[PDB]
């Protein structure tokens, strides 16, 4: 929904 | 069977102690079971899936995994080299776009799809769904995850990567599904991992090597990587007839390595996924 996409 | 020089995560879930490199498992290896990976898709053509992977549903213009995240998680479920259940059938459902994003209505649709679709598939040993996604709390997202679980699918979901209490995140906060935290190779809770009373079990989630798009591999970190470990273990245990979809999460907690993890906040379970294999 809105958690991970690339961010480390 | 034994896989020597295995990824650390695989060795860990077949051992009572950290630091080993061999993955011990029963050669049945999840054959006859099915796992739906609900994510960015799966690159089905990757040689590591041996033709056991297929895309069944997409909510975008393509069914292609243009991100890598979905292929990575599917790989941990059941790729030849990086997978827990090395003979399971993998089904891809693309609810996330190539940026790793999706809206709640699509994710819910994807879950309802799986509940119905499993009735068209030959999965004599059972059906697992792996959800390496989440966002802020939503009662309707929680409800869809509960429905899928109710329908007779073992649902495993990421706790989330916010170093916070998973009660404020969905589908992680749905009590009825299996909510998965992450650990690292030294048996510490992963620094990013969510925690809290809603967590059911921990899985290897830091520095996990698995399949990637373009027929490649890479190592990444997340509760997204821990989840397919548990989902793959469920498929494995269901094939062996040790548990059912309704009770797999509970069975995994009961037979887990207990008390071995460090940096578990009070009120969070200290339980690590374990296959209990004995040659
Ligand atoms: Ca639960």
């Amino acid at each position: 929904g809105d958690e991970q996409g690339e961010n480390k | 069977a034994a896989q020597t020089n295995a990824p650390w995560g695989l060795a860990r879930i077949s051992s009572t102690s950290p630091g080993t490199s061999t993955y011990y498992y029963d050669e049945s290896a999840g054959q006859g079971s099915c796992v739906y990976v609900i994510d960015t898709g799966i690159e089905a053509s990757h040689p590591e899936f041996e033709g056991r992977a297929q895309m069944v549903k997409t909510y975008y213009y393509s069914s292609r995994d243009g991100n890598g995240h979905g292929t990575h998680c599917a790989g941990t479920v059941g790729s030849r080299t990086y997978g827990v259940a090395k003979k399971t059938q993998l089904f891809g459902v693309k609810v996330l776009d190539d940026n790793g994003s999706g809206q709640y209505s699509t994710i819910i649709a994807g879950m309802d799809f799986v509940a119905s679709d499993k009735n068209n598939r030959n999965c004599p040993k059972g059906v697992v769904a792996s959800l390496s996604l989440g966002g802020g709390y939503s009662s309707s997202v929680n409800s869809a995850a509960a429905r899928l679980q109710s329908s007779g699918v073992m649902v495993a979901v990421a706790a989330g990567n916010n170093n916070a209490d998973a009660r404020n995140y969905s589908p992680a906060s749905e009590p009825s599904v299996c909510t998965v935290g992450a650990s690292d190779r030294y048996d510490r809770r992963s620094s990013f991992s969510n925690y809290g009373s809603v967590l059911d079990i921990f899985g290897p989630g830091t520095d996990i090597l698995s399949t990637w798009i373009g027929g490649s591999t890479r190592s990444i970190s997340g509760t997204s990587m821990a989840t397919p470990h548990v989902a793959g273990l469920a498929a494995y245990l269901m094939t062996l007839g040790k548990t059912t979809a309704a009770s797999a999460c509970r069975y995994i907690a009961d037979t887990a390595n207990k008390g071995d993890l460090s940096n578990i906040p009070f009120g969070t379970v200290n339980l690590l996924a374990y296959n209990n294999y004995q040659a």
